[PDB]
């Protein structure tokens, strides 16, 4: 019955790391979207006149 | 007009091509080399009045005094058609005569 | 730990930091020519000149009103500093 108790332990944990692991792809696509704005106006702005 | 967006340095024009799943492009771009040194000044002032180049700047190799575009290298004698007048010449600083 | 980790960035801050200041030594010793070929030594005057003659107003103002414009960028970046 312990392998019973361990197999409800790992699909909670299974779940609440996989939840984890989404919210981060989404986050880091956000970020990467701004630091590409950021690189845009960085090579536009300083180095020339806008 | 935006620099160092497509290419590097001024750019000219392109070509597209085709690919498995994307594109590729040729860019043609334009790149300034072979540099050399001059003695410059903002302005100058002639029978107490200022003169200004209408495009480009005064650059002068020791001797002479020119004016020449920004990009490239070709001279020409100062003359009252490519210089325009503004005032008298008391407050510049970088004044010289000739 | 207790099974997570935090790993270390590839650039430090002093690398960050000397890349800063390089770009604005360029930008202020050679204005924009260094980001197409070899940078171009060209004095502080005859640069914002050409920045006013990019914007449409003609270079007599800027060589004819130095001194306040002088004045003026260094209030201003003093007031940014304190205000900061
Ligand atoms: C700066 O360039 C000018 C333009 O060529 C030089 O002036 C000429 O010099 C040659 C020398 O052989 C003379 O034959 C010409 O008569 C000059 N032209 C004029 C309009 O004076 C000048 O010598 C150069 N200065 C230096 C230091 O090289
Ligand atoms: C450019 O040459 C002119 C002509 O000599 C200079 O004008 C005079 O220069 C003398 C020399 O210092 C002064 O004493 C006079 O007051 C100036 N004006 C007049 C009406 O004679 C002018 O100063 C020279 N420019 C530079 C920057 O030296």
């Amino acid at each position: 019955e312990a392998e019973v108790q361990i197999d409800r332990l790992i699909t909670g944990r299974l779940q609440s790391l996989q939840t984890y692991v989404t919210q981060q792809l989404i986050r880091a696509a956000e970020i990467r979207a701004s630091a590409n704005l950021a690189a845009t106006k960085m090579s536009e702005c300083v180095l020339g006149q806008s | 007009k935006r620099v160092d967006f497509c290419g590097k340095g001024y750019h000219l024009m392109s070509f597209p091509q085709s690919a498995p799943h994307g594109v590729v492009f040729l860019h043609v771009t334009y790149v300034p080399a072979q540099e050399k040194n001059f003695t410059t000044a903002p302005a100058i002032c002639h029978d107490g009045k200022a003169h200004f180049p209408r495009e480009g700047v005064f650059v002068s190799n020791g001797t002479h005094w020119f004016v020449t575009q920004r990009n490239f290298y070709e001279p020409q004698i100062i003359t009252t058609d490519n210089t325009f007048v503004s005032g008298n010449c008391d407050v510049v600083i970088g004044i010289v005569n000739n | 730990f207790n099974g997570l980790t935090v790993l270390p960035p590839l650039l430090t801050d002093e690398m960050i930091a000397q890349y800063t200041s390089a770009l604005l030594a360029g930008t202020i010793t050679s204005g924009w020519t260094f980001g197409a070929g070899a940078a171009l030594q060209i004095p502080f005057a005859m640069q914002m000149a050409y920045r006013f003659n990019g914007i449409g107003v003609t270079q007599n103002v800027l060589y004819e009103n130095q001194k306040l414009i002088a004045n003026q960028f260094n209030s201003a970046i003093g007031k940014i500093q304190d205000s900061l």
